[PDB]
């Protein structure tokens, strides 16, 4: 687990605008499947998580 | 048959299909529907 303070396992620090594009990208194709789920129920559900 | 033509005006104005939610043309649909010959074998399968 992730624990925090924990100088091996700690959280991703030094991020870049690449790897957020890239996720971007690749959860708008993710998580809207063949159809599934509708752009507005990802965008706020992204807000909330 | 009514309230189809209710909804399917509903439908029309309002839906907004922009590109991640869009629907198969009616000419489409109903070349598929007698290229297959539906109506034919609907009639086989009743009269046997
Ligand atoms: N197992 C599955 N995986 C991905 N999409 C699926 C699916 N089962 C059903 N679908 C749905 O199939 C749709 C593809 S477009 C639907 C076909 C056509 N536009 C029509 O209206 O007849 C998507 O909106 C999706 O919601």
């Amino acid at each position: 687990p992730l624990i925090k303070g924990h100088e091996k396992y700690d959280l991703r620090v030094r991020i870049d605008r690449e790897e957020i594009e890239g996720l971007g990208r690749n959860l708008h194709n993710v998580l809207w499947g063949g159809g599934g789920t509708n752009d507005s129920e990802i965008f706020y559900s992204l807000v909330n998580i | 048959d009514i309230l189809g033509d209710f909804f399917e005006s509903i439908i029309r104005d309002g839906f907004k299909q922009t590109k991640g939610q869009f629907f198969t043309p009616t000419p489409i649909v109903k070349f598929i529907l007698y290229a297959l010959q539906l109506d034919k074998l609907a009639i086989d399968r009743l009269n046997n």
